């Protein structure tokens, strides 16, 4: 019973057809930043105002840094 | 007011005011507050003006918010609430509720709590419990409810 | 090239339409029958919450936002004027609005907008087409190219599957338009009343359970034009927090008094009537000439059901009356889908008004009420909407029409119960399987509605953008709709899908969820008690035959 | 402290349990409706056409109370669809198509899904057609201008309505929850005074932001059935920096020499004479549904914020495509509104040069309308049935005021009765069917009285509409007399 | 003055 359906495969599907640990690392980069980025409301702000939060909380870090 | 504008008040529970007594409401006031504190020192100054400064931009915050705007953010019916604060909507018009004391009890906490630092001047001294006193109780007192200058 | 297109239709073969209209079942066993519950009460409902920091952090977003709005607000309005003349005066003309009470819908409504108001094309039935669009300037104006690509259809109302085009009430229309004609003459107290009107009269009241019904031409226009013929300023109403908006604007209309009571606590309902008994009328405390206690079948936000049983003790003890509303029950619940009523095995006869509305689950429009004889009569007498507003059309009476039998089982008898069985079966498997990997969902046992928890203003848009790119079509709502700190998805279970595309869909939002941290589900929403967060293979492979049992299921 | 109290009294000690308990079972409720008044008003429900298998048009087979009577190849006056362009092929294929490639339902409210192409294709041809920038669609006409007018307006704004509107007008004046005046129905001179005297006041407040203002009409009125002056009403909306709203459902499509209005007809701009336009796709488009038409600023804020549009779903698919397909035969050629205009014309002269009928009943519609309306005469009413309208309209909106719940009323039923009767009179004679005004007066706030109805329809010869004429002139003699 | 101040707004606390 075949439909006019077009079907996406799952990211997994994608890796395996398209088949060591820095690949790892860069995903887990890939993994913090996505949870840095859906916690803070980015998706409402236009560019500038992201751009600089962004600033903001990159010199907040570096301050603390600094100073501890 | 009238029977008309009550019975429009009365319709809809009030989206404006009825978050504050919601999950996680209570603790938001001190968790803004802890964070004013690691941001000042950060600016790098020495402890009176750290806290001073967290003091006075809270009390100022929060009558910004609360005390200033009149209505709603949106449409209520035909407004219902045109010349009401957010404070006075709060449980809709019922005083010295625990959500009220709470917001009471807050900004005394703030300067008790501050004073042990800038105790040794009088200018920050005099200044600080001024705008304690005269920029956050005193609004929220039952007798300057519904009262405009 | 701004403007929509007007597509074209496909030649494709008949089977594959009906392919796309409705997937034929594949094995027997996923098929679910429900049992009543024979007056027996609803335990209270178990609420789950997630933990303080996300609270704390949505909290952090809402008052960024505020801040970051008005400060936007004050410097446009303060310096650029000239790019902002529909929001200010001219030649002693105010404007249109205000640029106070419409905040919200700018500043925050308008940078997600491409979540809302997605155009389609052809039948909405298991596969909906949709017309892909580029946004321009972040959401100001779109512009549209001529693809158009089928997604999965989890949106629309569409619970018996009723929206096809090559079924036998497609038939019954067209018999209805070469017959009769897509005109009508007037108001039905004129001229527009046909025999067809009143066939679906008694066909309604049969169905239902009651004496007598009229037939409206809109269920908005239905609810709002009800109240003020039966109603006045000495009379009461109390009303769940949680009803429709056009049975607010239907009591406003009036002028009755309005108080409400908390959703699912019927103590506080039984003290608000003591002592609105007690007070009386405002300013005077002389009694009140008439109380009227409103409430939903089933609330399209949360899932849960109306306790029905304890409403009826109420009611019969303290003289009141009950008016329900069954929009989202009938047609698609119960043992043989006669709505609440038959779900609680309550007679329906203590329950004075009942009214719904054929959009939902039989594919049509309008709307209808239902009670004792001398109170229709009296309606419709009384009725504004009988006696100055249009009558509604052949086709849709002939689908109403042709739905109502298939259910009721009068023709081609084997369709009515195979739906019914379809939509429970499915809607316990998708409850049982979101709950088991590990989310946080609403409803009871069988509701169609499905709501997710999301609980970050960051979050609706990124759910609903990833799954537009499986070809997964969904509904987001927002904070003027839902409670401040929840927002969620609502999805609406169709009798039209196949256990595939149920595995289809779980598999893409498993790995969707996982993604953007939205398994937050805690152990209170378990049978046992400890919290789980089983793989994707093995829940699949587990729950098509656990779903059948009713112990699972804390509701 | 002492010497600054303020001498109360001690407060009384609160009920309990049982006293609540006795009380409860004390109070008795009135029943749901009142069914004191039911059965001597029920011949309104037993005297209601019903035709049987066949669209509603010039020659039908109608049966009245429960099958009980019965008559065939009855002439129709009294059908809303006017130019009867929804009843040839064309439509009848176009509607085919759209319901074998669509479903028959939306399934859906416009906010999500269900706004099909079909729709927005429609917006445009709309817009396009009458000369406007945007329209919006909605479900039922009946609940167009109750959304739209208080979306515009709170409390705060100012409001000047004429004196006799029909009831979605009343609705939307009564839910607008704004201040509402008003003039005399056509008399310039009030309104004139009125917008001065509002204005001077205005001046003399000084108010910081000044308020919307708006002055509501109607292009043809439903129940007098009189054409409203445009010219003036713009000068002075434009004098005095006032909004225009104007209610145009039965002028749309009979007005104009190609059927666009009371624009047309005056040798206007849509654009810059009115503001807000409401129509209905129900009486002159043969098919259901309203729309609203104005700039593109109005438009969005209704989509944003319009009730009866956000939160009810989107009207099917072969309606829109129907009026779409009627537009475009309109726009062809007219023949059609040129037709409709030379019937009415003579319905109105046949009906107006009459010196037999000059005592008893009185024309009230325009020659430009297509329903002409017949009232009777307040000195012969006052004869026959002993009360004038003021009366009538003090009685209701005391009851009203007072809120009984019988608001009963003797001498307008026998009223009533009486038209009713000269209805019966001419079908059963003449196998002529004519309507009478169907109102709910408990439910009108402003001054009205029963009346009649003729209505003429593009699909008529005009020998069988005098003939028409002259059994209804024949029937009303017979009953008066 | 110090005490007296906290004591007092202990006192308005309670």
């Amino acid at each position: 019973h075949k439909s006019s359906m077009v079907y996406i495969p799952t990211t997994k599907e994608a890796k395996r057809r398209n088949g060591g640990i820095l690949n790892t690392i860069e995903e887990v980069v890939e993994k913090l930043y996505w949870t840095y980025y859906i916690h803070l409301p980015f998706y409402l702000m236009a560019s500038f105002d992201s751009f600089f939060l962004h600033v903001f909380f990159l010199t907040i870090f570096s301050l603390s840094f600094f100073g501890i | 007011e009238t029977f008309e504008d009550e019975n429009d008040q009365q319709m809809l529970p009030n989206m404006a005011a009825t978050w504050v007594d919601q999950r996680g409401a209570w603790l938001i006031h001190i968790v803004v507050i802890v964070l004013l504190r690691l941001f000042y020192s950060l600016f790098g100054s020495t402890p009176k003006w750290t806290w001073t400064l967290t003091n006075m931009t809270y009390i100022i915050g929060f009558y910004i918010m609360f005390h200033l705007v009149k209505g709603t953010p949106f449409d209520f019916n035909g407004g219902a609430y045109d010349n009401l604060t957010m404070w006075e909507q709060i449980n809709d018009e019922t005083l010295y509720t625990p959500t009220r004391k709470f917001l009471l009890i807050v900004p005394i906490v703030l300067f008790l709590i501050s004073n042990q630092y800038y105790r040794n001047d009088m200018t920050l001294f005099l200044s600080n419990l001024a705008v304690t006193v005269l920029i956050g109780v005193v609004p929220k007192l039952g007798i300057t409810h519904r009262l405009r200058i | 090239y701004t403007r929509v297109p007007l597509c074209e239709p496909e030649e494709l073969p008949d089977d594959i339409q009906k392919e796309n209209e409705y997937g034929t079942l594949d094995s027997p066993g996923h098929l679910y029958q429900v049992k009543s519950r024979h007056g027996k009460p609803l335990p209270e409902p178990v609420v789950d919450t997630p933990p303080y920091y996300i609270s704390l952090l949505t909290y952090l977003n809402y008052l960024i936002l505020i801040i970051l709005g008005h400060v936007h607000d004050f410097l446009g309005m303060t310096f650029q004027k000239n790019k902002h003349l529909d929001l200010l005066e001219h030649d002693g003309l105010a404007p249109w609005f205000s640029n106070f009470e419409s905040f919200y819908v700018r500043r925050i409504k308008m940078r997600i907008d491409d979540c809302f108001s997605r155009p389609t094309t052809g039948v909405p039935g298991r596969f909906i087409r949709c017309i892909d669009r580029i946004s321009h300037n972040i959401n100001e104006y779109f512009t549209y190219s001529g693809a158009v690509y089928p997604c999965m259809n989890l949106s629309s109302y569409n619970y018996l599957g009723f929206a096809q085009s090559k079924g036998q009430c497609t038939d019954a229309a067209l018999e209805s338009v070469d017959k009769y004609s897509i005109q009508s003459g007037g108001p039905r107290a004129q001229i527009g009343t046909t025999d067809l009107h009143i066939k679906a009269e008694k066909l309604v009241a049969r169905f239902i359970g009651k004496e007598d019904a009229l037939v409206f031409s809109m269920g908005y226009g239905t609810n709002a034009n009800l109240f003020n013929a039966f109603l006045d300023k000495k009379c009461l109403v109390i009303s769940d927090e949680l009803n429709h908006t056009s049975i607010r604007t239907g009591v406003r209309l009036s002028g009755a008094a309005v108080r409400t009571f908390k959703h699912g606590d019927m103590v506080g309902l039984e003290k608000l009537i003591r002592e609105q008994i007690v007070l009386g009328q405002p300013k005077t405390n002389r009694p009140w000439k008439k109380i009227l206690i409103c409430a939903e079948g089933l609330f399209s936000m949360e899932g849960t059901l109306c306790n029905l049983p304890k409403l009826v003790e109420l009611k019969k003890k303290y003289k009141c009356y009950l008016f329900i509303d069954e929009a989202h029950s009938i047609g698609a619940m119960g043992p043989t889908g006669r709505g609440v009523c038959e779900i609680f095995g309550v007679d329906p006869k203590d329950v004075d008004i009942l009214m719904g509305t054929f959009t939902k689950s039989f594919g049509a429009a309008g709307g209808y009420i239902a009670a004792d004889q001398w109170i229709i009569d009296r309606l419709r007498l009384d009725l504004t909407t009988v006696s100055y507003s249009e009558s509604m059309p052949a086709p849709v009476l002939a689908q109403t029409i042709s739905s109502l039998q298939t259910i009721s089982g009068e023709i081609c008898p084997g369709q009515g119960t195979e739906r019914l069985q379809r939509i429970a079966f499915n809607s316990r498997y998708l409850r049982l399987a979101l709950q088991r990997l590990g989310f946080i969902v609403y409803g009871v046992a069988d509701s169609p509605v499905i709501p997710l928890l999301l609980y970050c203003p960051s979050k609706m848009p990124a759910f609903s953008r990833m799954m537009l790119q499986r070809r997964i079509a969904v509904v987001v709502v927002a904070y003027p709709a839902t409670p401040l700190i929840e927002s969620r998805v609502r999805f609406c279970m169709s009798a039209s899908l196949t256990k595939e595309d149920i595995d289809y869909l779980l598999r893409h939002v498993s790995e969707v969820g996982d993604k953007l941290n939205l398994k937050s589900n805690s152990g209170k929403s378990s049978y046992d008690g400890k919290r789980q967060r089983w793989d994707i293979e093995e829940v699949i492979r587990r729950t098509p035959e656990d779903c059948k049992d009713d112990k699972y299921f804390v509701n | 402290i002492l010497l600054t109290r303020k001498s109360y009294k001690p407060p009384k000690r609160p009920l309990t349990e049982q006293e609540i308990d006795e009380l409860c079972d004390e109070w008795v409720p009135e029943p749901l409706v009142d069914p004191s008044a039911t059965d001597e008003q029920s011949w309104r429900v037993a005297k209601t056409p019903v035709t049987m298998e066949m669209p509603i048009q010039n020659h039908i087979t109608i049966t009245r109370n429960n099958l009980q009577e019965k008559y065939t190849n009855v002439f129709n006056l009294a059908s809303n669809n006017f130019l009867q362009l929804s009843a040839t092929e064309p439509v009848k294929e176009v509607v085919k198509t759209t319901i074998k490639n669509y479903g028959v339902g939306a399934c859906g409210p416009a906010g999500f899904y269900g706004n099909q192409d079909v729709h927005y294709t429609l917006e445009y041809d709309l817009a396009q057609f009458f000369g406007t920038q945007g329209s919006v669609l909605y479900g039922q006409d009946f609940c167009a201008a109750p959304s739209v007018l208080p979306a515009f307006t709170k409390r705060g704004d100012v409001i000047v309505a004429d004196d006799q509107v029909s009831l979605p007008v009343q609705n939307a004046l009564q839910l607008s929850r704004s201040t509402v005046y008003y003039f005399n129905h056509n008399d310039m001179n009030s309104l004139e005074c009125l917008l001065n005297e509002l204005t001077e006041q205005e001046k003399l407040e000084k108010l910081p932001a000044i308020p919307r203002k708006f002055i509501v009409t109607e292009g043809i009125f439903h129940n007098s059935g009189d054409l409203a002056p445009l010219p003036e009403l713009t000068k002075l909306k434009n004098k005095y920096k006032f909004r225009l709203f104007v209610d145009e459902t039965f002028s749309i499509g009979v007005l104009g020499a190609t059927g666009r209005g009371l624009s047309e007809h005056f040798n206007m701009d849509r654009a810059t004479a009115i503001d807000i336009t409401v129509g209905s796709m129900a009486t002159a488009l043969g098919s259901t549904g309203g729309f609203v038409l104005g700039d593109s600023v109005m438009c969005l804020h209704q989509r944003i914020g319009s009730n009866a549009y956000c939160f009810s779903a989107c009207l099917p698919a072969y309606t829109v495509t129907s009026v779409s397909k009627v537009l475009k035969l309109m726009d062809s050629n007219n023949d059609a509104v040129q037709t409709l205009q030379k019937l009415s014309k003579s319905l109105h002269d046949s009906f107006a040069s009459d010196d037999s009928l000059r005592s008893y009943v009185i024309v009230t519609s325009s020659p430009v309308s297509a329903v002409l309306h017949l009232q009777l005469t307040p000195a012969y009413r006052s004869r026959k049935f002993g009360y004038t309208c003021e009366q009538l309209f003090e009685t209701m909106s005391a009851l009203q005021k007072k809120s009984q719940t019988n608001k009963f009323i003797e001498p307008y039923e026998e009223e009533e009765k009486f038209l009713q009767s000269i209805v019966d009179h001419a079908l059963i004679n003449y196998n002529v069917l004519i309507t009478r005004n169907t109102i709910v007066l408990k439910q009108e706030t402003l001054p009205i009285v029963p009346s009649l109805k003729i209505c003429c329809n593009a699909a008529m010869s005009p020998e069988e509409l005098k003939n028409a004429c002259e059994s209804v002139k024949q029937s009303i003699l017979a009953c008066c007399q | 003055g110090h005490f007296f101040v906290e004591g007092l707004l202990g006192v308005v606390i309670i």
